[PDB]
């Protein structure tokens, strides 16, 4: 029924402003009051405010004069601008009617003065010697990115259950993750099979290949 | 601001057991017009929260009779009858009471199930990555229980610390099964100084490790 949506950039810097949008399909805005919540790396929410069908608006003391909710009622989607941001700005964004009936899937949104980096894809696959398994396992390295975050499909999603996307983990300052696909040995060399990665930060999207060793 | 203290901050069960979350307000949630604004909230996993109970007990249409909510003033608890295996998650409480409305720390759920022993995998060094000058050695410890686990890499059976970033995967809502990966990052010059790489897994489910290994 009705469906949220968060759209906006994946990196800001410092003192500048974030502006995201809301959009809204199913009812119309006028039906109900709309907010925008965040939640920080450690897992804990913050309600940011919220803007009533006149307009009004009530904005969290925390934010001391740098947010501003307003809308596009003919259009059916609101928008969120937060001034002068620094790093604690950084947190994935939900947009939800006022009561949390409904909201949207989030959008992650680092704030940093360091550069964007794209991630190296690489391939895993076992040593040259092996074989008495019914089941085999292959793997991507997705290696020395920022900032945050990447997704990972194997075959464009065709292959999920034998899947394991692993939290990235940081080393000098750049993330690196693993994901792993555990498929029956008669599938693979036998059939293709490649790992899909997205970095939204540097419009990334590469398709990666596990090639036997040879 | 009103803070709410949720209670405890993690908590396992077995499947058909009940739980209970709780959680404490600074001053009482009853409006002037004697409503109570105590909502309560699920999120799994990759997931934005999902609300279960308005109102501090009032239920919302579509969510299990499993959940119930319980409290008043500034104390509530959230309850799950029966507990099943799709129930793991993180939940909150909020109060809409007071301006700004605000959230409770969250309270992890945790399941318990059956032993299980990992599934080990090893893999050498890509071809594209020693080239650009990094060798990165990759071992994946797959669908285990408990979590507590132990990772050892060893270069000529010589044991190696420096240099491993460890990465554990969150409880599997589907068996409830654990996941951890672990990577020895070394230089493509130090790589090429040995030739027996050693991925070994101390578990619970054995006194013995598990041991996968290569040989350049």
């Amino acid at each position: 029924e009705v469906k949220l949506q968060e759209s906006g950039p994946s990196l800001v810097k410092p003192s500048q402003t974030l502006s995201l949008t809301c959009s809204v399909t199913g009812d119309s805005i006028t039906s109900d009051f709309w907010s925008w919540i965040r939640q920080f790396p450690g897992n804990r929410l913050e309600y940011m405010g919220f803007v009533q069908y006149s307009g009004e608006t009530a904005y969290n003391p925390s934010l001391k004069s740098r947010i501003s909710i307003t809308r596009d009622t003919s259009k059916n989607q609101y928008y969120l601008d937060l001034n002068s941001v620094t790093t604690e700005d950084t947190a994935v964004y939900y947009c939800a009617n006022w009561h949390g009936d409904y909201w949207g899937q989030g959008t992650t949104v680092t704030v940093s003065s360091a550069k964007t980096t794209p991630p190296s894809v690489y391939p895993l696959a076992p040593g040259s010697a092996a074989q008495t398994n019914s089941m085999v396992t292959l793997g991507c390295l997705v290696k020395g990115y920022f900032p945050e975050p990447v997704t990972v499909t194997w075959n464009s999603g065709s292959l999920s259950s034998g899947v394991h996307t692993f939290p990235a983990v940081l080393q000098s300052d750049l993330y690196t993750l693993s994901s792993s696909v555990t498929v029956p040995s008669s599938t693979w060399p036998s059939e293709t099979v490649t790992c899909n990665v997205a970095h939204p930060a540097s419009s990334t999207k590469v398709d990666k290949k596990i090639v036997p060793r040879d | 601001d009103i803070e709410l203290t949720q209670s405890p901050a993690t908590l396992s069960v077995t499947p058909g057991n009940s739980v209970s979350i709780s959680c404490r307000a600074s001053q009482s949630l009853v409006n002037e017009d004697g409503n109570t604004y105590l909502f309560w909230y699920q999120q799994k996993s990759h997931e934005s929260p999902r609300l279960l109970i308005k109102y501090a007990s009032q239920s919302i249409s579509g969510i299990p009779s499993r959940f119930s909510g319980s409290g008043s003033g500034t104390d509530f608890t959230l309850s799950i009858n029966s507990v099943e295996t799709e129930d793991l998650a993180v939940y909150f409480c909020q109060q809409i009471t007071d301006w700004p409305f605000t959230f409770g720390g969250g309270t992890k759920l945790e399941i318990k199930r059956a032993d299980a022993a990992p599934t080990v995998s090893i893999f050498p060094p890509s071809s594209e990555q020693l080239t650009s000058g990094g060798a990165s050695v990759v071992c994946f410890l797959n669908n285990f229980y408990p979590k507590d686990i132990n990772v050892k890499w060893k270069i000529d059976g010589s044991e190696r610390q420096n240099g491993v970033l460890n990465s554990w995967t969150d409880q599997d809502s589907k068996d409830s099964t654990y996941s951890m990966s672990s990577t020895l990052t070394l230089t493509k010059d130090e790589y090429e100084r040995h030739n027996s790489y050693t991925c070994e897994a101390t578990h619970k489910t054995s006194t013995s490790p598990i041991v996968k290994s290569f040989n350049r």
